[PDB]
C-alpha cells in the first residue's frame, strides 16, 4: 500500500499542446523530454539570476533579475518576445488582485 | 581454440557498425586506419564519463549505477542529455 | 472571517503553467534567501513562451 | 579622416597577432574577414557587459561586468579582479 | 575619512612562497592573479559540492562532498596527493581540540 | 569563567591559508543551508597545495 509522489510538468506541457494543435498527441518519451528542457532551463534561469544577485550585494531576487538574466542568456527575438510576455504577465497579476 | 571474442572487448564494435555512425555523419567513403583510432577515442569518452558516474555512485553508498548519475556526469562535461530525467 | 474562495495565481495571471511549485522550487534549491512576488509569474510566462513556440 | 573606426585594427598590428600565433605568410583578403570576426565576439561581450551594467542602475561599466561577461561565454579570464 | 575595506587572499599566498622559495618576491599582478584563481576554483567546488548535495537530497555539505567534487574536477594523482593533504588535516584538527 | 586564549583553526590545522574566511564565504553564497566543520579545512588545505605547486 506504501506509494510515493513523483511531480512533473506532464500536465501543463498537455495543455500548452492541446491549446496550439487540438488534434495532436504526444508520446511519454517526448513529454520526458520536454519536462527535462524545462527543469535544466529554470536551473539555468535561477543560477544566473543568484550570481547577479550576489555580485551587487543584494539579497533578493526580483522580477528585474529574471528580465536581466534572460536578456544574457536567450540571443536576440525570442529575449524580447519572452519578455514581453512576461511584462503582460505582471501587469495582469498586480493589477487584479 | 581462441576466440575471447575477438578481443573480449571493443573489437565487439564492429567495422559495419561505425560505417553505419559514419554515414549518419554523411561521410562517403572511409581509411581502413580509422576504425581503431575510433574505438580509442570512444574509449576515452566513455571513461571519463564513467569515471565520473561511478564517482557519484560512490557517494550514495550505492552498488548500482542510476541513470541520474551518467546523466550528471555527462552534464559537466557539456554533453548534456536529455530525455533519461534531469 | 469570510474566507473568500481560492482561485490559483496561475488563473490570475491568465497562464497554464503553475505558479505555486515554481516558488517552492525557487527556496529549495539554493539560489537566494528570499524571493519576490513577481519573479515566479516572469519565469512561468517565459516557460510558457519557449513551450509554446517549440510545440 | 575616420573609416567607421574598424579600421583603427590596422594591417600590421594584425600581422603581429598571426605572428604571436605561429603565421608565417599572410594572405590579402584574411583582414576583412578578421576584422569581422573580431567584432562579433566584442558584440557579444559588451552586450552582456552592457547588461549587467543596466542592472545595477549603474552607468559607469566596471571591469566586473566584463569579467563575468566573458565568464558565462566559457572563456574567464584572470588578472583583473574576481 | 570614509574607508571602505577589500579582503583578499594575498598575505596567505606570501606566507607560502616564502616557505617554499624564500629568497623570491612577486609583482602585485600576479597577486591578482593568484587571487582570481583561488576564487575560481572555490566557487567550481561549491557549486558542484552544492549540486551532488541538491541530487541526493541532503542538505548538509560535509567532508565528504568536498572530496568526491575534488575527485570529480581535478585529475588522477594531483586528486591524490590533494585528498590526503586534506585528510591529513581533518585528522589534525579533529584530535588537537 | 577561563577564557582560553584563542589560537586559529589555521594553527591547528597546521596549515597557512585561513579557515574562518572560508567558513563565511561559504555560508554567504548559497551554497547550502548549513556548513560542518570539517570541510572548510578541507578545502584550504586543496587550496595550499595547489598554490604552492604553481608557485
Amino acid at each position: 500500500r506504501k506509494r510515493s509522489r513523483k511531480e512533473s510538468y506532464s500536465i501543463y506541457v498537455y495543455k500548452v499542446l492541446k491549446q496550439v494543435h487540438p488534434d495532436t498527441g504526444i508520446s511519454s518519451k517526448a513529454m520526458g523530454i520536454m519536462n527535462s528542457f524545462v527543469n535544466d532551463i529554470f536551473e539555468r534561469i535561477a543560477g544566473e539570476a543568484s550570481r547577479l544577485a550576489h555580485y551587487n550585494k543584494r539579497s533578493t531576487i526580483t522580477s528585474r533579475e529574471i528580465q536581466t538574466a534572460v536578456r544574457l542568456l536567450l540571443p536576440g527575438e525570442l529575449a524580447k518576445h519572452a519578455v514581453s510576455e512576461g511584462t503582460k504577465a505582471v501587469t495582469k497579476y498586480t493589477s487584479a488582485k | 581454440r581462441h576466440r575471447k571474442v575477438l578481443r573480449d572487448n571493443i573489437q565487439g564494435i564492429t567495422k559495419p557498425a561505425i560505417r553505419r555512425l559514419a554515414r549518419r555523419g554523411g561521410v562517403k567513403r572511409i581509411s581502413g586506419l580509422i576504425y581503431e583510432e575510433t574505438r580509442g577515442v570512444l574509449k576515452v569518452f566513455l571513461e571519463n564519463v564513467i569515471r565520473d558516474a561511478v564517482t557519484y555512485t560512490e557517494h550514495a553508498k550505492r552498488k548500482t549505477v542510476t541513470a541520474m548519475d551518467v546523466v550528471y556526469a555527462l552534464k559537466r562535461q557539456g554533453r548534456t542529455l536529455y530525455g533519461f530525467g534531469g | 472571517k469570510a474566507r473568500a474562495k481560492a482561485k490559483t495565481r496561475s488563473s490570475r495571471a491568465g497562464l497554464q503553467f503553475p505558479v505555486g511549485r515554481v516558488h517552492r522550487l525557487l527556496r529549495k534549491g539554493n539560489y537566494s534567501e528570499r524571493v519576490g512576488a513577481g519573479a515566479p509569474v516572469y519565469l512561468a510566462a517565459v516557460l510558457e513562451y519557449l513551450t509554446a513556440e517549440i510545440l
